[PDB]
RNA sequence: UUGACCUCAAAUCAGGUAGGACUACGCGCUAAGCGCAGGAAAAGAAAAUAACCAUGAUUCCCUCAGUAACGUGAAGCGGGAAAAGCUCAAAUUUGAAAUCUGGCAACAUUUCUUUUGUUGUCCGAGUUGUAAUUUCAA
RNA sequence: AUUGGAUAUGCCAUAUAAAGCGCUUUCGAAGAGUCGAGUUGUGCAGCUCUAAAUGGGUGGUCAUCUAA
RNA sequence: AGAGCAUAGCUGUUGGGACCCGAAAGAUGGUGAACCAUCUAGUAGCUGGUUC
């Protein structure tokens, strides 16, 4: 099993468009794996997940006011939350 | 306690009293009269059985015995015809014997015919024959009744005797 | 709530007498029917030989004991289990077998009209 | 309301001379009572008893289930349904059945008069299979107004909805 | 004729008989999460899979959710392309749903979130697959109905000793342990292509 | 001897037995008579109001609504194949005749 | 494929009484719709009246039940 | 017969017989008592595969229910009291509308000597079947408790069962 | 003008039956309240388990097991007690409603002049279905 | 003195009957306001909708059952 | 180159009313125009007591 060349074939015919905005695409995907070795301790994953999540939201922070995208919610535009 | 039973202690009247505890009493054999006359109306059935010489379970035992005495393939299985088996005790041997003669006098299962009977296959007999019994059976107008050749055949046997 | 059991020797006693009782009825004949030898449903049991409920309709006919005088000689009938091997069938066939060759069956009365 | 077709074709019955027809040649098919019967039977059980062959019978057919079986059987040459059963359901089908079986059929006024034929309260239907042959023509000649003048006429009548 | 007002993506979330209160709120909860999911009612049959994507195809939905509790006891979650596509199995354990006390997350409905993928995603050519199918579902596609234009959460999966943490931060609150059973290249047919071992 | 034995084991050869189909296990199996019983009240007992609005939809080549409808109404994507598999039947028949 | 569209009546955001159609019956069955076997009973005298027959007989030799002779001289 | 047609007629339920006659029998049904008796069932198929003989001893007894316990249920004892030298054998649902659902309940006559004598149904007549509905002991009332065989379907918990040896 | 059937009534007509009490144990509705039984009740001859060399209604006991599952808390298997299987609906008896309650008249019979039947006859029930046959193991 | 089930035997016995198991160039019916689906309250119940015929249920395409 | 398993006793400890008595409630079902009977041995960090 583990057919790579048909995976990467089907990966490719299936990948999303890069040309879309990041904030269009919403994908944060970066280069630098911020990945703690020692995830399995709560400790560490928690880090590497909040330090991952941080420059998420900056990048896309930065996207977004490029983008002309009021990432800012407005206390006045009510509607109903997730939770 | 109760005031239903205090009221029986307060008045005269007496109790209902039945005396029916037997305790170590065992239960006495109806049934056969074999065994009967054979039954030590001390002993367990388990002990009653096994002296008589016949098997209270077919199955086996779930616990252990009691020891009195410092005592010292397909087609085989299927096509073999066990001859009975020997009878250990004399009680088994009486048994076995007044099965067979009891089988004597209630022997004969053949039954006779009757009148209607015997005129309805002997009028088929005399214009069929004694061995056309297909032919008999395809008849309509004297095999009103529509038995077939099988039936035909018991009534032809059955006449004779 | 608690279970006492203060009759656990009165109840041992009551079995004995209901077995002597039956025994007393149908005294010539054994006190159980007798049953069939069934495998464990397990890979834990499976090498075990167990008694079953009754003897499938493919044991008795081989046997030679059709399905309506089976249950009248004391051979219980099982229509539900069946025989997925030959072991099963030929090792309850044999025990058929032998029980029918230690059987002795009393004869009845049977109704002989006089007529035809 | 509206009634529906299958439950609307029972307002158009039989008329009267093809009914009062039908009702002749049935009345010489009536199957036999249970005083006369006895009677039939105590003669044959009489003369079996001091000393001792006979021939079909030939009687109209009753019974819901056994004439559905007829008519499946394709061996019913005249259906008649009464037109108030109290629960319709019981022959709501018959028609439509009989329709497709190839039967002639009609629906003829009140259970009670097909009741009366064969000696009972009440009945549901009733079917023609064998006649005697002597009135084979009776049959034949009321199978052809049955069609003129049920089945040849309403016709339309018992696709569209009633009320 | 083929679709009117075409938004790119929707999602077809379903259930399997004998599923619980703890997966029936996770499938509650998901469904409430994006709003181009097409809840629908239970798949009587366990057997004819190929049967999904009739749905996908009247419902107008080309991610499909399945949700598969074997023994009632496991949750099986497929996820797959509805045109061909590769169906992908999945393992989901350690249930955490909206009633609990460590929740502590609040975001927006509607509102689309930001996709943080794992490094190792990069890796393996069926991670590659994996992850190149979580972002078209996860990822609200523009114009979606019931979608607000603000950004209120990001999901992150870490590939942590073989299995993938997916968590949510404003913790939004869905909790479990993503872990791959297999991939199948067909849409719920065709040979396996992959075992996760 | 007429005993059973109890635990210990026995020849683990084996010979599979091929065991014929058991009378319970029919059921499902259509019948000509009870086919034809409810072609008949098929016809008789006239169609739903939702049978009706699906086959409406069928007559205009509507399908995806057709099933979407009857998918709503049954309750199952399985159910709604087998009545829009009938309700065409019935379309085709009624067209022959209509 | 798919194209993930929206129906034109999709949730996310007449003759109502017809004539009677023959689509079965318009064609006639030619065979009978059972092919289970004719009985050898039907073709043969009935075995109700002569069980009913013999319990007459019966009663008549034992003298239970008054002969038709008996009973219509005993109405005179 | 004719039976296997008027069950197969009962499966459809909104076809056009079948809804004419459950408007049109409602009605009539409203304007009678909320229990009286019927002459014959409504559905005689119905009847007749859940026990009904149509002989002297057996009753049908029709009654209406507010719709929205189970009103099947309900029906059979609400029946079983008003006709209290029967014993109700079983129930079923006839008709229905937006208020009301109606139900027949067969009933036996435990004093009457044709049922009495008829070993199919003198098991009636034991007196362990007073009130099989008042007790769940009807096919409703099975149900009702999720009496049933399988892995679907209070003293043995809590107890501490203390052995003489131990 | 008559009759048949249908539906609804009446009778201090004949024959029945229900209620209330007990309630340790049973079964329900909702400890308590409410309803209903028996000598036991309930359950019960698989729309049951399993994945094996397969088992075989129900109930109970031991064990499984304080295990799995989600502090709660089983069940399959295994050991035992007891073992018993069946009845209909759905197929025309159709060469014959073969079925049954009741009245009347005899006869027999009794835990019993108190009980319970038999035979004959007449009416009624029933063909909108009472018997026989059949129940998937077929 | 009341009765159990048996045994021996007498008299009756409507057998022109009723069965079991051999075979098949013939047939073989199977329970619906239910199952199922959506949603609420405590599997069950309410309410909306409402089926099928190698079908349906329940387990791992296979096995196993055959509800109302 | 296995030391465990069972039974009994003492000791500790955990749960059962849990060393004894003593606490303002409330619930279900009734009586009289609040009362009564169960739940109830209700809730204990506490009070008083606890035998050669």
């Amino acid at each position: 099993i583990n057919n790579t060349v048909a995976l990467e074939n089907i990966y490719e015919r299936i990948k999303y468009p890069d040309d879309i905005s990041f904030v269009e695409n919403q994908a944060v995907t970066t280069k630098e794996p911020i990945i703690i070795e020692n995830v399995e301790d709560d400790l560490a994953r928690e880090l590497a997940f909040y330090k991952q999540g941080v420059s998420s939201v900056k990048a896309a922070f930065a996207k977004l006011r490029e983008a002309n995208v009021l990432i800012s919610r407005p206390h006045d535009y009510f509607a109903e939350m997730l939770k | 306690a109760n005031p239903r039973q205090r009221n029986k202690q307060r008045s005269g009247k007496p109790r209902l009293t039945r005396r029916n505890a037997n305790k170590k009493a065992k239960a006495k054999i109806y049934g056969n009269f074999v065994i009967q006359q054979n039954w030590d109306k001390h002993a367990t059935l388990r002990q009653n059985y096994a002296r008589l010489g016949l098997l209270a379970t077919p199955n086996y035992v779930t616990g252990g015995v009691e020891k009195l005495y410092p005592d010292p393939t397909l087609d085989d299985v299927l096509d073999k015809e066990i001859s009975i088996a020997p009878a250990k005790t004399e009680v088994v041997r009486q048994l076995e014997e007044e099965a067979v003669k009891k089988a004597a006098r209630q022997s004969n299962k053949m039954l006779p015919l009757s009148a209607f009977e015997h005129a309805y296959i002997q009028r088929l007999i005399n214009k069929y024959g004694t061995e056309d019994f297909e032919s008999m059976a395809k008849d309509v107008k004297l095999n009103s009744k529509l038995f077939n050749g099988s039936k035909l055949k018991n009534l032809y046997i059955r006449m004779k005797a | 709530y608690v279970k006492t059991w203060f009759n656990q020797p009165g109840r041992k006693l009551r079995r004995r007498q209901a077995r002597q009782t039956k025994a007393a009825k149908i005294a010539p004949r054994p006190v159980e029917a007798i049953r069939p030898a069934v495998k464990p449903p397990t890979i834990r049991y499976n090498m075990k030989v167990r008694a079953g409920r009754g003897f499938t309709l493919e044991e008795l006919k081989a046997a030679g004991v059709s399905r309506r005088v089976a249950s009248t000689i004391g051979i219980p009938v099982d229509h539900r289990r069946r025989n997925r091997s030959e072991e099963s069938l030929q090792r309850n066939v044999e025990r058929i077998k032998v029980y029918l060759a230690h059987l002795i069956v009393f004869p009845r009365k049977a109704g002989q009209p006089k007529k035809g | 309301l509206k009634v529906p077709p299958a439950i609307a074709q029972f307002q158009k019955t039989l008329d009267k001379n093809t009914a009062t027809q039908v009702f002749k040649l049935l009345n010489k098919y009536r199957p036999e009572t249970a005083a006369e019967k006895k009677q039939r039977l105590v003669a044959e059980a009489e003369a079996v008893a001091n000393g001792k062959v006979s021939k079909k019978p030939y009687n109209v057919k009753y019974g819901l289930n056994h004439v559905v079986a007829l008519i499946e059987a394709k061996k019913a040459k005249l259906v008649l349904i009464a037109s108030d059963v109290d629960p319709i359901e019981l022959v709501v089908f018959l028609p439509a059945l009989c329709k497709k079986m190839g039967v002639p059929y009609a629906i003829v006024k009140n259970k009670a008069r097909l009741g009366t034929v064969i000696h009972q309260k009440t009945a549901a239907v009733l079917a023609v299979t064998e006649v005697r042959e002597e009135d084979k023509n009776e049959l034949a000649s009321i199978v052809s107004a049955v069609d003129a003048n049920f089945s040849a006429k309403y016709d339309e009548s018992r696709r569209k909805w009633g009320g | 004729s083929a679709g009117f007002v075409p938004i790119k993506q929707k999602v077809l979330v379903l259930s399997s008989r004998g599923v619980t209160y703890r997966q029936r709120h996770l499938l509650n909860d998901l469904v409430s999460m994006m709003p181009h999911s097409k809840k629908d009612s239970k798949l009587d049959s366990k057997d004819r899979l190929y049967q999904l994507n009739e749905l996908a195809e009247l419902y107008n939905c080309n991610n499909i959710f399945f949700f598969e509790s074997r023994r009632r006891e496991d949750l099986y979650l497929h996820i797959a392309r509805a045109p061909n596509g590769p169906t992908v199995k999945f393992h989901v354990e350690n249930l955490h749903t909206m009633d609990e006390l460590n929740m502590t997350g609040n975001a927006l409905k509607g509102s689309r979130p930001i996709l943080s993928f794992d490094k190792t995603f990069d890796t393996a050519p069926h991670l590659k697959v994996v992850k190149e199918l979580l972002q078209q579902t996860f990822g609200i596609p523009k114009g979606a109905r019931r979608s607000k234009p603000f950004i209120d959460r990001v999901c992150t999966l870490t590939i942590a000793d073989g299995k993938i943490w997916f968590r949510n931060y404003e913790e939004i609150g869905p909790r479990f342990v993503m872990t791959i059973i297999n991939i199948l290249e067909g849409s719920f047919g065709g040979p396996v292509i992959y075992k996760n071992d | 001897a007429p005993g059973l034995v109890v635990g210990l084991n026995k020849g683990k050869t084996l010979t599979k037995r091929q065991l014929p189909e058991r009378p319970s296990r029919r059921k499902g199996h259509l019948s000509k008579r009870t086919a034809f019983v409810r072609s008949i009240v098929r016809e008789v007992a006239g169609f739903a109001p939702y049978e009706r609005r699906v086959m409406e939809l069928i007559r205009n080549s509507q399908d995806k609504r057709a099933r979407k409808l009857a998918k709503k109404r049954l309750g199952t994507l399985k159910r709604a194949k087998g009545k829009i598999e009938e309700l065409t039947s019935v379309i085709q028949s009624s067209r022959l005749a209509h | 494929e798919i194209d993930a569209g929206y129906s034109s009546d999709s949730s996310t955001e007449f003759d109502p009484y017809p004539d009677y159609d023959d689509f079965f019956t318009n064609t006639v069955r030619e065979t009978p719709l059972s092919s289970a076997p004719e009985p050898k009973r039907r073709f043969a005298p009935s075995k109700h009246e002569q069980k009913r027959i013999l319990q007459l007989a019966y009663a008549i030799r034992k003298g239970r039940i008054l002969t038709s002779e008996q009973r219509a001289e005993r109405e005179r | 017969g004719a039976y296997k047609y008027l069950e197969e007629l009962a499966k459809k339920k909104q076809s056009d017989v079948n809804l004419f006659l459950s408007r049109v029998r409602a009605w009539e049904y409203r304007q009678m008592n909320v229990i009286h008796r019927a002459s014959r069932p409504s559905r005689p198929d119905k009847a007749r595969r859940l026990g009904y003989k149509a002989k002297q001893g057996y009753v049908i007894y029709r009654i209406r229910v507010r719709r929205g316990r189970s009103a099947r249920c309900t029906a059979e004892e609400r029946v079983g009291r008003y006709c209290s030298n029967l014993r109700v054998l079983n129930s079923y649902w006839v008709n229905q509308d937006a208020t009301y659902k109606f139900f027949e309940v067969i009933l036996v006559d435990p004093s009457h000597k044709a049922i009495r004598r008829d070993p199919r149904i003198n098991w009636i007549v034991n007196p362990v079947h007073k009130h099989r509905e008042s007790r769940g002991l009807t096919s409703i009332g099975k149900k009702s408790r999720g009496i049933g065989k399988g892995h679907r379907f209070w003293l043995r918990h809590n107890t501490l069962s203390l052995r003489r040896y131990r």
